[PDB]
DNA sequence: GCAGACACTACGAGTACATA
DNA sequence: TTTTTTTTATGTACTCGTAGTGTCTGC
């Protein structure tokens, strides 16, 4: 049947075969499964690479449907996880056994860098002591939060960024679950203004054959409001190659035509930068100015006057480039 | 169209108090045998099992079946203000998220239209075995919440025992050790004080203390309580309604583990 | 039955299987050997064996009296201004018929996270009811604890274990589990236990059950290699000015999926102890909490961290 | 019963000719507990900071045939036998020592019915009963009503006739404020580490342990002169597998080594001035001024001490870029509080404790500063809301 | 082994009801004539001397001396479930631990077995109290009671005064006066509210409100009460039991005389 | 000067609670007729009006009209130091600026006097119009605060209709909708209870709720309690408080939503 | 049958601190 | 050889004092 969902929820891996990146690890926690002998788990990694949906995947393949309510005690942030909590219904959970059928219980603590240190030293013995009854899976985006005991306490795996090459095979699924016309470019904007994460892929991709009903670069670019490689290789040539006010007009004229935000700008010139060979001193000032442009955007300011401050940061280098020689 | 009308108030009252602490929301399964709850404590250590029969109620109809997951601290706030001595109608359309809830003054003048607003939980139905038990005792249930009570002055944790001789209650505290025995108290003349042992087989088990005194907070319901335990299945502590139906209460077991010496 | 990881199945039950602190050790296999042990607080790095060899020393003092004269609070319970005045005071207070030598044991693990109130009204039953009562302390952070406690017991303090004394245990745990295994695979392991021994029998029993044998690459597919490994060398490289080195640490530390806030703890940890000019550590730690500032302030990109290496750049070249 | 006593247990004095104090305090609470002789006893015959203590001693008696001074306070830090003297003192006297203590439930009514039982009554006994001289230990951890009940039955004329004893830890606390006013304030130097040296020989003599006084020594300067820690130190470090204790056994910092809670005063005349002449190296200085200054804590009292007491100095920088580039470190503090404060996010808290390194850093000196208690900030926040 | 029956359970819970927040500690001092409870406060205001004899309980078997630490709080939760008609068996062995009470408090054959955790204390010996005492009166437990209540409704202390009339009871305070004028009640039906008299040189003390509405809580473990006080020896009171023994409380005067 | 003797001590320690936390200040006006007292609340929302006439007074002097301000911060924790069944008196000079209470300590045994501070303050009295209101209705006392608690735990807001055949108390909030009826109440044994509808005109308004919390608390004065309603005119809360005088309470309405079609 | 006393839990209030 | 005080905006945790209230005792 159909379901009105959101196309990062509507498509998600409830098995752990329909995941992409992390094979390893899958294949180990697989491994983990099938021996019963599933650790405490520390998953970690950049948001929207699969940490809850593997979690998920497992819940569901070591519990059945009878006997879920019973086996998995989920709490997250949206849910009081204070020290009262930890002595009160998660050690009760882990200090008794099972109603329906015998066997190991879990314990998932998803958006566990949100607890409080003392929750989370109270969290010490009740994994430590309660091993044989029940397990505890910590996910966190940031593993400074998360004391280092409970880093001692479980196995850390890292759930990095995925590639794009194997994200790929997924949008296709995607794609062709929902019959949409997407070309080779399409995809390959998708997988760039993605970086890594596979929720936005799903959100820039819904977003985009909502809004034009084809999924191109251009389309993607339009829908997203992201800049093209094209303008960004433009922006510093005319940053790079003429004056003040010549390469003011034409930025200006691009900005208003393309209707670019100077963050992208940023974060592209700041890409293109390294891959330039630029002296050291020269890369130092630009990395200062640009960094400090960047900052000047968080508060309410006028973004022209920073566009000029980021036509100047390279009109200064100008010189120094040339008489460098 | 679902309309169920409580021929009394005071049992929904009494009903909800045993559950006030301990069940997080309500879940109204309802069928034409009647209405169904079977929901889990916020600890996921407790098993709440509720059937009220048709024939209970005053006027009871159900065209399609219905699952009405209902907050129960919004339910606590409306059955504050409710007499002891009136009808109350419970009332939901068939795609409707208003829970009407109908009765009458304590001061027997006004009706009270409460609505509640439905909850979309997709919780798993869990299956119970209603497996046969090593111990069946029958016992009254004033004395099981005194017993739950004097020994929660010790410690925390029951090792509560049976056997032919009787239900047997054990806690080793701070203090010391609380030992309570009682058996075959059958020969006085009321029927519900009796201590009735049914099956063979001796099991030892240790449960928390604070869900077996908010087990017995429905002492009201019924004058005499079922006690059902076995060396797998969890501790069973069976209520039987007169004329309404019947509530029971399920308790998984705290690891214990022996020392190495 | 369930089997138990190798973490806690094999956790040592004698004192004479705990490796690392051989000294203290060996006094602690004196002491549960003979007896009349004083108060013990037993610090150190997570993983190194304190609180297997407080109850190690418990068991081997008590026996098969360890249920009635043994009492074991942990952070997961109350130990409030209540506990000590009330089942502390009176735990020590009880009467429990031991040999000569042997005394009731409190064991209060992770000491850190008890108040400083308790902690005061944990000092007269300490020193009152020392004849017939015996505290076991372990902690992480030892200033947590008090003076007046501190004063009151043999304060020990564990090390780090070593690459040998994690080795030795790790043979062990091969030996009874039969692991095939290579020398560099195991040199691996100790290179991402870092001193803790629970990483290390984590990271085998992962590579052991992921893929069925020990080389650097099998370690390596499911570990990972430590953070300020590559920190340390990114500051050294900020040190002397040397933007694109530092920049392709940071980059390569940037798409393993390492989120800004960890990135700038580990370079401020790096930079905390570092072998430089006194001036220009601390001109970098302003620099740095400078960068965390923005970071915290919600704008936290590889911008931002390009801007923080180039300014610790530019302050080497700023004399 | 030697397997079944603690070493501070077997050791500890029960006379007063074997205490290990400094003897002008123990002279002056045996003087002070030998003015109540007249009141207590009905027999009219009992058988700088030195000058004010000798000036109490003899200043007379109230017109009620007892000192104007009803309390002793006893301040120091731990382990120097504050305690012990108290009980020492009040054994010797013929008393009967009252132990309240911070295990006890110290709310005021518990507070003033424990003090009304301890000070207003007689003895069962009758007589030749021992009378009761109240000593309360821990006094710095109580709270304030307490105190106000202590001081309302130290000035309730229910008239007092019994002597009571305050032990504390730090003189200092807010809570101890109208109590220094009013009592027999005796401030416990360290301990002399030749009769603690001494003292730690006996008491190895007595066990069959040899040890030279330089390693005796090495153990009283690690331990702070502490007589517990020292002892349980000894107790734990001879066992019975070896008898010749060593140097580097001390000098490890596996056993004995316990966190100093420094002062506020120590601290700042450790950034302030350099150490006297290994220790030479400016790294060693830089880690043991951060390890310092973050053991003392009270951080904003350090930095309000920093910011009153750097332009006091003899400074060589007479262009004023040190200044300024303090008064910018500051700033930095005051941005990371602020920053710390607003966006809930108190990862930013562990750079300022870099502050007192830096103010050691630019403003290391061989003098002898004079450091005074910061004043000017309370003063002005107090006159501003005024 | 040691165990003791009471015959019932009124002895036990109207004790240590009457020391509950008396004193901290019960030391039951066992020998072969009886049961000794010997107290005494840490401030040295109160002293509890219970005894009761072998006579008095159903069953009194003990091979060994023993000294029972227990703490009051502890013990005073078991009587609270105990019944006030009903059998316990106070039982121990020689060298343990662990101290049993057995009964069957509701009457419905619900066999309670309680147990308490010993404490042990360091030994304060006291030998004998002397008893030279000038001013001995006897009095109805319940009417003791009843001025210690009267009389706490203003003051914070008492003045008690023997006298040849009897006993004068009198506090001041900012809210009042209050004086009692105890005359000879010896014209009445009942043989326990009469006050006998057996005394010399009458003195004048200062006691504590609150230790002596503690001795006045034992009013219904005896008929009568009998006052014996002097100067500089503390003040008794005495509750003779019917058939198990004797109980008496002693009580330090203040220091300020009135 | 200013002279007056209350009758009972009940009188004035339940009604000083009800203006604790409604209005700031207690103006009192002085006049031969009795004493009044007409006070808004700084939200320009709430007005009550407490005329005492002479007649109930032990005794009453007035000589000259005067008015004095004093603030419910300082007379409230006085009023728990006076007792409940003594007698209360209040004495004003006519030059000095406090107002002093002589009163019985509730040990009574002495004379415990109180001084207070007279606050001066310029307000001027807003005057009520007096209009013949669209809905007038009598509600018992004890019952009506009942009303305002139960719709306390449903929303911040309710909503009164006031048609030919009852009151209506409603409150839609994010639980649900709260709606009672009260209606025919003359069948009863006491005449405190008679609920009876006194117009025909039919008007729906609502009002804040923590204001009609506050009209609530002066309830154990009076048997009864009077309702009025209108168009545009706000409500009035009416007591007739024992034989001294009668209390009025007034409430704005709250904003109405553009619901145009 | 109704007034006084006992402890019971829920709730209001004050304070500290949050890093390595 | 030198010590007084309240500001940072939330969130959590701890600790202590207070007030309706269910239940027991008694005439
Ligand atoms: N490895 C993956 N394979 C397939 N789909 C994925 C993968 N990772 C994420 N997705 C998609 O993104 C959605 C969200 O994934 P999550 O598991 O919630 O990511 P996450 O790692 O939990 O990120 P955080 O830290 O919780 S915000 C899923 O429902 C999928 O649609
Ligand atoms: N020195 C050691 N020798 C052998 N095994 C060890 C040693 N230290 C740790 N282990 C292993 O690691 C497990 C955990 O050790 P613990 O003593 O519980 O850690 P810990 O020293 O208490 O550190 P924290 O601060 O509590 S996380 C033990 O069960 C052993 O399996
Ligand atoms: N002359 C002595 N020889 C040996 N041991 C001693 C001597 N004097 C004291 N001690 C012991 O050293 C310790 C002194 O500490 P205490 O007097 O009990 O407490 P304190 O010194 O006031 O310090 P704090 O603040 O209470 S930790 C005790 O364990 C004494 O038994
Ligand atoms: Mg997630
Ligand atoms: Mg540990
Ligand atoms: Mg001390």
């Amino acid at each position: 049947k159909i379901r009105n969902l959101p196309w990062v929820e509507k498509y998600r891996p409830q098995t752990l075969n329909d995941l992409i990146s992390h094979q390893d690890i899958l294949s180990t926690i697989q491994k983990f499964i099938n021996e019963d002998r599933l650790p405490h788990l520390l998953l970690y990694g950049p948001p929207g690479t699969g940490k809850t949906s593997t979690i998920l995947a497992c819940a569901k393949q070591l519990y059945k449907d009878k006997e879920f309510g019973s086996m998995v005690l989920e709490l997250n942030a949206s849910d009081d996880r204070g020290i009262d909590i930890i002595r009160g219904p998660i050690l009760s959970f882990a200090s008794t056994r099972t109603i329906f059928k015998k066997g190991f219980k879990l314990v998932i603590l998803d958006e566990a860098d949100a607890m409080t240190q003392d929750a989370q030293n109270a969290l010490r013995r009740v994994i430590e002591k309660f091993t044989e009854n029940t397990r505890f899976c910590l996910i966190c985006n940031y593993l400074s939060k998360i004391i280092p005991a409970l880093q001692s306490r479980c196995t850390r795996f890292r759930f990095g960024p995925l590639t794009p090459e194997l994200m790929v095979p997924r949008l296709e699924h995607v794609v062709e679950e929902e019959k949409v016309d997407i070309s080779e470019d399409g995809m390959k904007a998708l997988v760039t203004l993605s970086s890594g994460d596979m929720r936005r892929a799903l959100n820039i991709l819904q977003s985009t054959n909502m809004a034009f009903g084809k999924v191109t670069e251009e389309t993607v670019y339009t829908c997203t409001g992201h800049p093209l490689k094209s303008d960004i290789a433009n922006i510093l040539d005319w940053m790079l190659n003429q004056d003040f006010t010549t390469a003011y007009r034409n930025i200006t004229e691009l900005k208003t035509l393309k209707g670019l935000a100077l963050h992208d700008i940023l974060t592209e010139i700041h890409l293109f930068v390294h891959r330039v060979d630029f002296p050291s001193s020269v890369r130092i000032h630009l990395l200062t100015k640009m960094a400090d442009i960047e900052y000047r955007l968080s508060v309410g300011t006028n973004e022209k006057i920073q566009l000029s401050s980021l036509i100047a940061a390279f009109q200064v280098t100008r010189d120094l480039i040339v008489a460098e020689a | 169209m679902f309309e169920a009308r409580l021929v009394q108030g005071s049992i929904l009252k009494k009903v909800l108090e045993a559950l006030k602490d301990l069940i997080n929301e309500a879940c109204w399964d309802i069928s034409s045998s009647g209405v169904n709850l079977q929901s889990m404590d916020s600890s996921h250590v407790s098993l709440v099992q509720l059937t009220l029969r048709s024939e209970g109620f005053d006027t009871y109809r159900c065209d399609r079946n219905l699952a009405m997951g209902v907050n129960l601290t919004s339910m606590s706030k409306i059955l504050k203000c409710a007499g002891n001595e009136d009808i109350i109608t419970l009332r939901a359309e068939d795609n409707a998220d208003t829970l009407a809830l109908v009765f009458e003054a304590p001061n027997q003048e006004k009706v009270s239209d409460y609505e509640m607003k439905l909850m979309d939980l997709d919780v798993e139905q869990l299956g119970i075995p209603e497996q046969e038990y090593s111990c069946v005792v029958k016992m009254p249930s004033g004395e099981f919440a005194r017993i739950c009570r004097d020994l929660s002055h010790i410690g925390d944790a029951v090792v509560i025992s049976c056997a032919k001789d009787g239900v047997k209650f054990s806690a080793s505290g701070e203090l010391g050790n609380g030992n309570i025995k009682l058996s075959q108290t059958s020969n006085v003349d009321k029927e519900e004080e009796a201590v009735t042992i049914e099956m063979n087989e001796p099991v030892q088990l240790t449960f928390a203390l604070r869900y077996l005194n908010f087990f017995t907070k429905a002492t009201p319901l019924s004058s005499t309580v079922t006690l059902s335990m076995s060396a797998d299945v969890p501790l069973v502590v069976e209520y039987k309604i007169a004329d309404m139906g019947h509530l029971k209460y399920y308790l998984a077991p705290k690891i214990e583990d022996e020392e190495g010496s | 039955h369930y089997e138990l990881p190798w973490v806690e199945k094999y956790r040592p039950v004698k004192l004479n299987e705990i490796v690392g602190n051989e000294d203290t050790v060996s006094r602690l296999e004196v002491f549960a050997r003979e007896g009349n042990v004083p108060n013990i607080i037993i610090a150190g790095p997570p993983g190194t064996g304190k609180t297997t060899s407080i109850l190690c020393l418990a068991r081997a003092l008590l026996g098969p009296a360890l249920k009635d004269a043994m009492l074991e609070l942990n952070a997961s319970n109350d130990r409030g201004i209540d506990v000590v005045r009330n089942k502390i005071k009176m735990f020590a207070q009880q009467k429990v018929t031991l040999p000569k030598g042997r005394h009731k044991i409190i064991i209060l693990d992770e000491a850190d996270s008890m108040t400083d109130g308790a902690q005061q009204a944990l000092r007269r039953t300490m020193e009152i009811y020392s004849k017939t009562t015996r505290f076991a302390l372990a902690c992480n952070a030892s200033d947590k604890i008090i003076e007046p406690i501190q004063s009151r017991c043999a304060v020990l303090r564990y090390t780090k274990l070593t690459d040998a004394q994690i080795l030795t245990r790790l043979m062990n745990v091969i030996e009874k589990e039969r692991v095939p295994y290579t020398d560099d695979g195991l040199e691996a392991i100790i290179f991402t236990a870092q001193g803790d021994m629970r990483q290390a029998l984590n990271n085998l029993q992962s590579t052991f059950s992921g893929f069925g044998f020990i080389n650097s690459e099998n370690v390596f597919k499911v570990c990972d290699e430590p953070h300020p490994l590559l920190v340390k060398e990114m500051i050294q490289h900020c040190v002397n000015a040397n933007i694109d080195e530092a920049y392709k640490i940071l980059a390569h530390l940037w798409h393993l999926g390492y989120s800004p806030e960890d990135i700038i703890g580990n370079i401020f940890r790096v930079c905390k102890t570092f072998q430089m000019a006194e001036y220009l550590k601390l001109e970098f730690i302003k620099e740095i909490g400078y960068t965390h500032m923005k970071i915290a302030e919600g704008v936290n990109s590889l911008l931002q961290m390009a801007g923080l290496l180039a300014r610790l750049c530019q302050k080497t070249m700023a004399p | 019963a030697s397997s079944h006593c603690l070493w501070v247990d077997e050791f500890a004095p029960r006379h007063y000719t074997e205490l290990l104090s400094d003897d002008f305090t123990n002279r002056c609470l045996l003087k002070w507990l030998k003015l109540w002789d007249l009141v207590v006893f009905g027999h009219e015959r009992p058988s700088s900071h030195e000058q004010v203590l000798e000036e109490m001693l003899e200043a007379g008696l109230d017109p009620s045939q007892r000192p104007k001074q009803k309390v002793a306070l006893l301040c120091g830090p731990p382990g120097l036998g504050k305690t012990t003297l108290a009980h020492v003192i009040a054994r010797h006297a013929g008393y009967s020592v009252v132990e309240m203590n911070a295990s006890d439930d110290r709310s005021p009514e518990v507070f003033r019915t424990r003090i009304e039982a301890a000070t207003q009554m007689e003895s069962v006994l009758g007589a030749g009963g021992k009378p009761n001289c109240l000593v309360i230990d821990e006094i710095d951890g109580a709270p304030v009503a307490a105190i106000n009940v202590l001081l309302s039955i130290l000035n309730r004329k229910g008239l007092l006739m019994r002597p009571i004893i305050c032990i504390c830890n730090d003189q200092f606390a807010p809570s101890l404020r109208q109590l220094k006013q009013q009592a027999f304030l005796l401030h416990f130097p360290p301990t002399l580490p030749s009769r603690l040296v001494q003292r730690l020989q006996e008491v190895s003599l007595r066990q069959g342990m040899r040890a030279d006084p330089g390693v005796l020594a090495a153990l009283c300067e690690k331990t702070d002169n502490d007589i517990r820690a020292c002892i349980n130190t000894l107790q734990f470090l001879y066992s019975r597998g070896q008898r010749e204790l060593s140097v580097r056994d001390v000098q490890a910092t596996r056993v004995g080594l316990k966190d100093q809670r420094r002062g506020l005063f120590s601290v700042w005349q450790e950034v302030f001035q350099l150490p006297r002449a290994s220790l030479t190296s400016a790294s060693q200085r830089f880690y043991r001024v951060l390890h310092a200054a973050a053991s003392a804590g009270e951080h904003e009292k350090v930095v309000q001490g920093l910011f009153d007491n750097f332009l006091r100095l003899r400074l060589r920088d007479s262009s004023l870029g040190a200044v300024c580039v303090a008064l910018d470190w500051l700033a930095f503090d005051d941005l990371l509080a602020g920053a710390a404060h607003h966006s809930q996010s108190f990862q930013l808290l562990r750079y300022p404790p870099f502050l007192p390194v830096a103010f050691h850093v630019l403003f290391a000196s061989s003098h002898t500063p004079r450091i005074t208690f910061p004043s000017s900030q309370q003063e002005a926040q107090n006159r501003m809301s005024q």
